[PDB]
């Protein structure tokens, strides 16, 4: 993942 | 018995003439529809198409499209036309958002990423690209804009990455509570259902029959005959008339001339750049004089 | 005035051929060069009525 | 590197009248011997346009950030090629994309990037006394340019950089529009001979280019070139002089115009149909003369 | 290249 | 009833495959007020959505 | 009768503005507040012709 969950372009990652 | 007005004197055309510009190369169908990389929808790529033959039947061997919708033009007329100011817009979206690539649509793509004008002329092409843009574990390289303060204008591109303020407190350029990065990644996996599978979209836009054109359909040009009633085809503009040499001097950006009735009465020939007047063949009143048909 | 009125009426008839009448164009050849017979029939029927 | 210029003499803004200027060809269709009525974004007749100066006697170097509104009529009267181009954007910094059009004395460079523009952007010509040559020396309009999508460099040309004096010799008129992701430019160059003001007359502007830039434009700024020599001592912010030039900015609005096409297809006259009831009568009669 | 004016070179790629 | 129809909150989670409006353009929905709003909900198979 | 006929003709002209002419409404504002400019053009063209 390019970011951790909740941050960057992975905001919607549960 | 009496005199009766009839139809005006008609002259039928004797032959059909096609005049297209000298164009040899094929349009970059491999560069547009078979590119290795596609842009994200927030940073959608626009490519100019010029000086080429739009013979789209070469796509029948390789390409299969789930969406092909044209707007200012019938699909069966594309081979007979020449196209002015051609651009190809390319991006990747999920399958559920292909319906948003149309004039007058709402949704997050049509509001924040890519917006078509109301009077859009061109064609929208989309096809499933799961086998190219999905990978095991997810492909997250394709982004979309989730947050924006207002809707985009038609054909506007927004590539800014300022932190969106979704609440009352200011963000001061950092992420946090109610302060989000405006671009979010698609998650493309091969096991996704259709609707969350990636779709490559190509939007073609052009103008028709108002200006000089350099992208044309695969029609062969005939010779130019003058002083005869012919059916003509000048850069897609069809009609019937008599073509004579003109004393009009066109400006270099002008292709057609029009009269007070807004009919095309002058045209520049695309191969030999001479101006030709267009005159209708049929002319002149006709009357018939008879006695009674019971008499003779 | 009689001569001028008749000439003005005929020239007004000539000038009214540029009216779109709600169609996409006032030019029959421009309509027929871009559209198939169904949508061409729609636009041409508008021009015919006008 | 950005330089904030000093030693500018403060003046109140000046205004003048754009008499019948700013008419451009509305389409690419040849018409001749006809009065044609069209509705488009036109500069209204006898409108109040703003007057800007570059002069050193007083000392003026006018490059403010101006609004764009719905379109801009730009006219410049020059003799020494001082107006070099324009800046178009919204915030004019690295947060948003901006359009650069500039003559750097050899090419015309058109770039659409996220420029971090200088607060006082200018170009520079330096004069040598030893071999009497004017050379392009400075380019101080932006400090960075990243993430950018449209690039265009023109064919090379030769342009005179000498800061001549006398009357203004060239009038260069422009109409800028930003509609549906397209930057449309219309232009006309006429030779003139006058002292101070915008000339009165008619010249129809022809289409130049349609740039597919797809950016938001609300503000714009004019790029000018200054002159440096031994007659201008000091540092980079004070050791400069301005060649004599002026430029004029008007704004377009939706208007119905009655355009006159002559026998050769040239637009030679126009009627602004919303100017007054007499012009409205001309528009509804489709005639330039009213009985 | 000597242009008629530098403004005509804007549309000259 | 008695609520703000700010449908942009569905952009985070919804992802509709069908959205077709009939008496109204979809770009006009943000500027309007709606009189007797009812929501009908059910489940069908995919071939019957048409 | 001359005065009555001219008054009746003008009042009939005023009252004929409530005709739909085949459009969805006889009100330009009601058409424009619900539809985007493409279908609004169709309805407004019907009202213009009528
Ligand atoms: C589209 O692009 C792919 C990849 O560049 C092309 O696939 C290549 O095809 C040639 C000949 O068929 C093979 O020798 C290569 O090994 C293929 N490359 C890959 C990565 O598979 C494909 O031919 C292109 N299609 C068209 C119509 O141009
Ligand atoms: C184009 O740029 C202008 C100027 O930046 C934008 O106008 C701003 O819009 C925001 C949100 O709508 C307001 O908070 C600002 O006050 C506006 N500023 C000005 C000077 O008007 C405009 O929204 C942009 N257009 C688009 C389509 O995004
Ligand atoms: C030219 O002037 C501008 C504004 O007068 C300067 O910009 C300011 O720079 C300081 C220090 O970097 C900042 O704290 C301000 O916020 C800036 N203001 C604005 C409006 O941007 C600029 O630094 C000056 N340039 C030079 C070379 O001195
Ligand atoms: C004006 O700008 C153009 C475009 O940036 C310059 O042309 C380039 O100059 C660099 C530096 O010499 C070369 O490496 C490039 O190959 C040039 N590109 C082209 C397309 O010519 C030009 O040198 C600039 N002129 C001045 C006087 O600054
Ligand atoms: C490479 C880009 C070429 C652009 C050409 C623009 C002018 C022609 C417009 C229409 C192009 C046809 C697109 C492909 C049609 C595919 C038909 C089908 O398989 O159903
Ligand atoms: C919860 C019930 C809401 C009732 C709203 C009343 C009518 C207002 C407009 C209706 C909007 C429905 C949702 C639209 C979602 C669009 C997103 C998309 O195109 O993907
Ligand atoms: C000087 C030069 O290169 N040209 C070619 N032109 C192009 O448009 C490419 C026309 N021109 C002008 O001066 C406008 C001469
Ligand atoms: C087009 O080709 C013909 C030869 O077939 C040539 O005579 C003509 O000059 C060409 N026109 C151009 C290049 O504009
Ligand atoms: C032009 O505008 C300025 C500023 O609004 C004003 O002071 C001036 O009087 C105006 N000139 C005319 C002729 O209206
Ligand atoms: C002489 O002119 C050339 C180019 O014209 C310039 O590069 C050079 O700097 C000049 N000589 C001096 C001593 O400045
Ligand atoms: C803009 O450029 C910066 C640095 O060049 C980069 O970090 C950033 O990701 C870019 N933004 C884009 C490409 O949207
Ligand atoms: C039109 O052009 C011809 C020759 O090209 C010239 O003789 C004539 O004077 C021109 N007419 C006008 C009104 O400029
Ligand atoms: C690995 C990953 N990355 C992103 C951005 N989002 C998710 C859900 N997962």
């Amino acid at each position: 993942c390019p970011y951790v969950a909740g941050r960057x372009t992975c905001l919607x990652c549960a | 018995k009496g005199i009766y007005q009839t139809s005006n004197f008609r002259v039928q055309p004797t032959e059909s003439i096609v005049r297209f510009p000298n164009i040899t190369n094929l349009c970059p169908f491999g560069e547009v529809f078979n590119a290795t990389r596609f842009a994200s929808v927030y940073a959608w790529n626009r490519k100019r198409i010029s000086n080429c033959v739009a013979d789209y039947s070469v796509l029948y061997n390789s390409a299969s499209f789930s969406t092909f919708k044209c707007y200012g033009v019938s699909p069966t007329k594309l081979n007979d036309l020449c196209f002015t100011n051609v651009y190809a817009d390319s991006f990747v979206i999920r399958g559920d958002e292909v319906r948003q690539i149309a004039p007058g649509q709402t949704g997050k793509i049509a509001d924040y990423n890519y917006k078509l004008p109301d009077d859009f002329t061109g064609c929208v092409i989309a096809w499933n690209s799961n086998n190219l843009d999905s990978k095991v574990g997810g492909n997250y390289n394709y982004l979309y804009r989730l947050f924006r303060k207002s809707n985009l204008k038609p054909f506007e591109r927004d590539i800014s990455t300022e932190i969106y303020q979704a609440g009352s407190t200011p963000c001061n350029g950092v992420e946090g509570f109610n302060c989000y990065f405006p671009l979010q990644s698609y998650g493309f996996q091969p096991t996704n259902g259709v609707g969350y599978q990636p779709y490559r979209v190509v939007v073609l836009s052009f103008e028709l029959l108002h200006a000089p054109a350099t992208v044309c359909g695969p029609k062969k040009s005939t010779n130019l005959v003058k002083n005869k009633c012919v059916n003509f085809n000048f850069n897609g503009l069809t009609g019937t008339g008599v073509l004579t040499e003109s004393n009009k001097k066109f400006l270099p950006f002008q292709q057609f001339g029009r009269d007070i009735a807004d009919t095309t009465d002058a045209v520049r020939d695309p191969q030999t750049l001479e101006i030709l007047d267009i005159t209708p063949c049929s002319f002149g009143g006709v009357s018939v004089i008879t006695p009674g048909t019971n008499t003779s | 005035d009689v001569v001028n009125q008749n000439a003005q009426a005929l020239n007004t008839l000539v000038k009214q051929l540029s009216s779109n009448f709600g169609a996409i164009s006032s030019v029959l050849n421009d309509i027929l060069s871009r559209l198939d017979p169904p949508e061409a029939e729609v636009q041409i029927d508008r021009l015919i009525t006008g | 590197q950005c330089v904030n210029l000093t030693t500018r003499t403060q003046l109140p803004p000046a205004y003048t009248n754009s008499f019948t200027r700013g008419v451009y060809y509305p389409d690419k269709v040849f018409r001749s011997s006809v009065l044609h009525s069209t509705q488009d974004l036109f500069l209204p007749f006898f409108s109040n346009v703003t007057w800007f100066h570059a002069i050193h006697v007083t000392k003026r170097f006018d490059n403010p950030v101006l609004p764009f509104n719905d379109g801009v009529y730009f006219a410049s009267t020059e003799k020494s090629n001082i107006i070099r181009g324009w800046i178009f954007g919204t915030t004019l910094d690295s947060k948003t994309q901006s359009l650069l059009i500039v003559n750097n004395a050899t090419n015309v460079v058109i770039k659409v990037c996220e420029f971090q523009f200088c607060n006082d952007p200018f170009l520079g010509v330096y004069y040598h006394k030893n071999n009497k040559s004017w050379m392009e020396s400075e380019f101080r309009v932006y400090s960075s340019a990243n993430n950018c999508t449209f690039e265009y460099v023109s064919q090379p040309f030769l342009m005179d950089l000498e800061g001549k004096q006398g009357n203004f010799k060239n009038l260069r008129e422009f109409v800028f529009k930003n509609i549906d992701g397209y930057f449309k430019i219309y232009s006309k160059h006429t030779p003139i001979n006058l002292v101070r003001d915008l000339p009165q007359g008619f010249s129809a502007l022809e289409p130049l280019v349609d740039l597919p830039i797809g950016i938001n434009i609300t503000r714009f700024q004019t790029l000018l070139a200054l002159h440096r020599s031994y007659l201008t001592p000091g540092d980079s912010s004070s050791g400069w002089t301005a060649g004599a030039a002026a430029y004029y900015v008007g704004y377009l609005q939706p208007r119905t115009f009655l355009l006159k096409y002559n026998e050769n297809g040239t637009i030679t006259d126009a009627v602004d149909c919303a100017l007054d009831p007499l012009s409205e009568t001309k528009c509804t009669l489709k005639s330039f003369t009213v009985e | 290249c000597i242009p008629l004016d530098w403004t005509c070179m804007i549309a000259c790629a």
